[PDB]
């Protein structure tokens, strides 16, 4: 009765960061161990809580919200942070209880792609938002009739991923671990 | 920049008595998404690096013996040691990780309680090698008392002297709960040969009466 | 768990630059935030700042944000501290403490990394006996330590044999820059004829050893 | 059509603030990127700050914590403040709206910003008489500072043959300049010459009519 | 940071021709990058975008190569309006930087200057300084020798030279050389004489007038 978080982290493909993936976890012993004393991550980065006392913590539900994005972007995925990752795709709470693991994905994600981001909105998104909106976006007063032009742009862009980019472009796995406590009875814990 | 202040400064506790520290915060600490206050206490003994004791205000760290406890929430926190032992005497820090940047106490140090113990009171004249090169210095030892708070006064023909003294005194000791306490006192060679009598006077509380220990320049037996 | 190593012990001129390390080894230094406390002679704690050093994320108290630079190498799993130009208040102790994240309690502590920075050049101590009274039951004689920089001195008795009512006192800072101190016994006044009193004092820094014999007057 | 025309370039002190404002047309700028890009005096082309399309902001490392962009909806307009401006940001400053932080599509016609401890001062106009086919005349603009001087011949019905050199730097910390004529030596005695100079950082409007001597 | 090395600095081609400029990138790109024209006295205009793909209102004229490191920017049949300063921008990584530029001048037939010299105004001269003007008009090249002799002395250090842009229909330059003395070093001599040599004439010309 382990909760699947290898589906999420050993996941064949992942999502574009606009149309991020959630999994939600619930009923189940959740052994972290296995999962965090990989050293494969290049970033594991936890706000309020720290995974030394997870395998041995109690929460109502858990959230695994999985994507990919570029090396220059995995510093948005964290509260209070600004950019377009960070306030068009994916956005974190500033009370944020939880962790982002990012590891590379040159060898998975990058041919010498098919990942995409949202370039243009015209507020940022609130916290743990998605939009998957391919309206046309309508920079100016005049109405698009839904076709690209003048002052009416894709909102989507696609990643430039090739190997033989620099470590900034290449591609990155995201996810991020939420941990879900509420006035309710909890379904996740920890072997303890 | 949330601050915290923690009263008393200063606690004696009896052996296998009962220790309580508390910790005032500036702002509220309370993470209301997880309902926990992100307050922490560490231990620091003499000479040794802090240990974190207590985290989440309550929640005692691996390895920690069942007599410290956490208590608190909101802006009010403490800290409880049941049953003081001699190896608990350490400086104790409330620090708050609820935001950054962090902030730390002013330090609450603890020691162990005892009966009183008068000082014995020793005198040390200068030796004839020191004088040679042109300064004395005469030190008082003040040897197994408690409490920690007493008085050294130095006298050079019955002068009260001022400004030439320095005091050093030890941590607890660890079995009988004594201090003990150096005071010296540095002069030029000419000063100190331009008087006879030099006194020690101690007030200390396990004294009926002050005791002087003096002695005189260049007498012997 | 995991293990924090720090530097070693730092003497230094004011004005100077310095850089002293923290070295991590263990499991899961990946999630380690790594902090840095202050802490003067005989003062509390004070929080200098952190940082995440698998990107680099450094955060300062604004008591300390303009004047220290902390840095880090994750190829070495190192942090550093650096000042560019030391003054004398800058004397203390600075230990580097981890912990699992922002907002989290610092589970792992360094041994600290003493700095003393001083106009005073490294010099041997000069010591002097505090001979026992002329009256010999029990008796006090000890050892006074004078003029001497930087710290640390050793002091012991009867080449390490006689502990029992040894009290060897903190050092303490003369406004000369110099340090003194003394190291004194109480033994039974039998003893005075019978047996002979040495203090063996070191001081690695000026790689001084001083072993002088204490006896009552004549 | 798109039109971005500026506003508020001028001679400021040392340590001084100064706003710039970007009047903007043709697009809503609250829906799309902005920045502000520096050209220094014969040099190239510097990117100072951009404004993203849901109020996030960014910008150089010359800039930061000196210069702020902000934009008003009610009025359309992008604001640069500079607040700690330094002889080295003196530059000509461009608005420019920006595809998703990536290229700049269309450019306003920029404004100088010039900073400097030096004082204005109003040209003085001289005179260039033609000499006894083709005869040149024209006007020298001295001794004026700063930039720009605008110099025109007849209220601007004499546009053909004119040449406007730019200003050159003297020793003095001041600029100078001519501006000259090309026309038939028929003409001087019948017709009348006048050059009309204008340096509005000093306020100065010298219409000056040259004749042979 | 990410340098653009743009080249040639400057490139000099007759119209009808073809100019070829090339930017070169610290670290690879991968086609984000960009073009503009610069003329003079005006802003920036959006060329190339994309590397490849060509600006609303741009003649099929231009056209953008290139991919990585190496990028191109090819302008074909030159009109004497076509010339400017061309500008490199990359939008791979933040911040985004430009290349100094390429300047390209047109080739056009040696015109021979034109030489005029202005004395000084009476009314400058009530003031203490004397500035003597000599004007170049329309010549090409560029390369011009100007020299100022006072009684046929040859001056040194009293003199300034300002050059116009390409005029944009014959794409001539015209020059003036001012000399500037005080009123007292003006009224010390009697003939001022501004020589010019330039490759258009073949010998040179002396322009000259007595106080
Ligand atoms: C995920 O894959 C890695 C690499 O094969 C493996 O070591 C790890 O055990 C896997 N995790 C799970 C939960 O199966």
């Amino acid at each position: 009765n382990l909760c699947p978080f290898g589906e999420v982290f050993n996941a064949t493909r992942f999502a574009s960061v606009y149309a991020w993936n959630r999994k939600r976890i619930s009923n189940c012993v959740a052994d972290y161990s296995v999962l965090y004393n990989s050293a494969s991550f290049s970033t594991f980065k936890c706000y309020g809580v720290s995974p030394t006392k997870l395998n041995d913590l109690c929460f109502t539900n858990v959230y695994a919200d999985s994507f990919v994005i570029r090396g220059d972007e995995v510093r948005q995925i964290a509260p209070g942070q600004t950019g377009k990752i960070a306030d068009y795709n994916y956005k974190l709470p500033d009370d944020f209880t939880g962790c982002v693991i990012a590891w590379n994905s040159n060898n998975l994600d990058s041919k010498v792609y098919n990942y995409l981001y949202r370039l243009f909105r015209k507020s940022n998104l609130k916290p743990f938002e998605r939009d998957i909106s391919t309206e046309i976006y309508q920079a100016g007063s005049t109405p698009c009739n839904g076709v690209e032009g003048f002052n009416c742009y894709f909102p989507l862009q696609s990643y430039g991923f090739q190997p033989t980019n620099g470590v900034g472009y290449q591609p990155y796995r995201v996810v991020v671990l939420s941990f879900e406590l509420l006035h309710a009875p909890a379904t996740v814990c920890g072997p303890k | 920049d949330i601050q915290l202040t923690q009263s008393p400064d200063s606690l004696a506790v009896s052996l296998g008595e009962r220790a309580t520290i508390n910790c005032k915060s500036s702002q509220s600490v309370l993470w209301s998404s997880i309902n926990k206050n992100y307050l922490a206490w560490y231990q620091q003994k003499p000479g040794q690096p802090p240990k974190l004791l207590i985290y989440w205000a309550s929640t005692p760290e691996s390895g920690v013996p069942d007599r410290f406890s956490g208590s608190g929430s909101g802006t009010d926190f403490t800290l409880t040691i049941s049953s003081l032992q001699a190896e608990d005497v350490a400086v104790y820090y409330c620090q708050q990780y609820y935001k950054t940047p962090y902030t730390f106490g002013q330090g609450t140090k603890v020691e162990i309680k005892r009966t009183v113990a008068a000082p014995s009171v020793f005198i040390f004249p200068p030796s004839d090698e020191q004088l040679k090169s042109g300064t004395a210095s005469v030190v008082c030892l003040l040897n197994n008392f408690y409490p920690r708070e007493a008085k050294v006064q130095w006298k050079v023909d019955n002068a009260l002297q001022s400004g030439n003294s320095q005091e050093s005194v030890t941590e607890q000791d660890s079995k009988d709960s004594t201090y003990s306490l150096s005071s010296t006192l540095t002069l030029s060679k000419a000063d100190y040969e331009k008087h006879k009598v030099y006194a020690c006077e101690v007030t200390h509380q396990g004294l009926s009466s002050p005791v002087t220990k003096s002695f005189n320049r260049g007498e012997c037996s | 768990q995991m293990q924090l190593v720090q530097s070693g012990t730092e003497v230094k001129k004011p004005g100077e630059s310095l850089k002293i390390s923290c070295k991590g080894s263990g499991y899961g230094f990946i999630w380690y935030w790594i902090g840095w406390v202050r802490q003067m002679p005989g003062k509390g704690l004070e929080w200098m700042g952190i940082i995440y050093p698998g990107d680099g994320e450094t955060r300062y108290s604004p008591s300390f944000q303009g004047q220290v630079t902390i840095s880090a190498d994750k190829s070495i799993n190192t942090a550093y501290l650096q000042w560019s130009s030391l003054k004398a208040s800058d004397t203390a102790i600075y230990y580097c403490a981890g912990g699992g994240g922002i907002s989290t309690p610092m589970d792992v502590w360094g041994q600290g990394t003493t700095v003393t920075v001083s106009s005073a050049s490294t010099k041997g101590p000069s010591v002097f006996p505090l001979a026992p009274s002329s009256k010999s039951g029990t008796a006090a004689l000890g050892c006074l330590v004078k003029d001497y920089f930087p710290e640390p001195v050793t002091v012991s008795w009867n080449s390490g044999a006689l502990t029992s009512g040894v009290h060897t006192f903190p050092a303490v800072l003369q406004s000369s820059g110099l340090y003194s101190l003394s190291s004194v016994v109480t033994v039974p006044s039998s003893s005075l004829g019978t047996q002979t009193y040495i203090c063996n004092v070191n001081h690695k820094p000026s790689n001084t050893k001083v072993d002088k014999k204490v006896e009552p007057k004549s």
